[PDB]
């Protein structure tokens, strides 16, 4: 099995 | 080109967090046991397992950029959510703290692995389980920082 | 003598937020 | 809190330097801190209570680029180091602390929080100590209470062999002092 990365979550809130 | 300092990471069974702290992706053992984690170049192996602390770390992944331990001490916590909530919580010992408001136990599902920040923003810990009476999560146990850079070394 | 200008920002106000995709 | 900041770049160096001369700027403005530069160095610019303040070391007695062209300091108090302008359309002012607490946190033209005890009314000690250059072009950026509130705005370093320790900061108070 393998771990696997779905979403992300910036702290500061930064925009695209 | 935003990059994420805690990722939101899943098992074929389980789905949680991870947080990078000092160039490591850091998590929770009772969700990635020894797993590799998923990189466009294939696996990459686990750099750090400590079956006893509930930690597990790889190296961080791309699109990814690192905390730095907290050193103010403050006793004000905060911890993030998978649903990037914040919760206020009031350190109490070195790996519990108190939530200022106690909440329904679905709204930390998925959650384990996610951080615990000072009032700087700094990574305290991250979060392993909750105490809880009947339905409602009332206060949370947390590895702390300094079992990672000691882990590191 | 020239007049001083912005360049850039720092922003507080914002709050933590799962990155778009 | 948790005070957490990023930071955008808004401008090249040629854009800048054009809008300098002209006074005119028609960039939008958002935030609670702006990075700012002279022709000859760039440093912060902290918002607070409708008034955009920065160091008078860097300003000197300068007009910030606006809109409708240059616009004339509302404040200078040489002996503070202190200026301000009337805060551009689009900012957001800070408030000052007044839970009156020892334990700060600095902004950083990085968009870094790094922790600082208070040390008396205009001086407060580095938790863990800096290269002086890290702190190079913060000064003007504010130090903030754990509320996120605004205790005072950093002036300058106190260092040996390039390590800063400690950081003097002109506090709040003496901004009501520089209004009156
Ligand atoms: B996480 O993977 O998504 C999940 C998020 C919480 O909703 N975590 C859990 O379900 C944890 C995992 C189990 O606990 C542990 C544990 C706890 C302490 C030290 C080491 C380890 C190692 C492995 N697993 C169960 N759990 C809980 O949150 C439970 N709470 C609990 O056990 O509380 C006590 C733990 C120490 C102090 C209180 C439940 C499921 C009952 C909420
Ligand atoms: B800023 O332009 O980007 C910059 C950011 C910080 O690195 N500011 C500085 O480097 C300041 C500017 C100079 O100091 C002053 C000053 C200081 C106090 C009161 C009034 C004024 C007015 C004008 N200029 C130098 N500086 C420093 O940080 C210096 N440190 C220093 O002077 O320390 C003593 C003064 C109070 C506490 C000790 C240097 C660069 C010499 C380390
Ligand atoms: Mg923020
Ligand atoms: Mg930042
Ligand atoms: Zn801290
Ligand atoms: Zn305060």
């Amino acid at each position: 099995g393998s771990v696997v990365i779905v979403g992300r979550i910036v702290l500061s809130g930064k925009p695209a | 080109q935003v990059e994420g300092e805690v990722q939101i990471v899943s098992t074929a069974t389980q789905t949680f967090l991870a947080t990078c702290i000092n160039g490591v992706c850091w998590t929770v053992y009772h969700g990635a046991g020894t797993r590799t984690i998923a990189s466009p170049k294939g696996p990459v192996i686990q750099m750090y397992t400590n079956v006893d602390q509930d930690l597990v770390g790889w190296p961080a992944p791309q699109g990814s950029r690192s905390l730095t331990p907290c050193t103010c001490g403050s006793s004000d916590l905060y911890l993030v959510t998978r649903h990037a909530d914040v919760i206020p919580v009031r350190r109490r010992g070195d790996s519990r703290g108190s939530l200022l408001s106690p909440r329904p136990i679905s709204y930390l599902k998925g959650s384990s692995g996610g951080p615990l920040l000072c009032p700087a923003g700094h990574a305290v810990g991250l979060f392993r389980a909750a105490v809880c009476t009947r339905g409602v999560a009332k206060a949370v146990d947390f590895i702390p920082v300094e079992n990672l850079e000691t882990t590191m070394r």
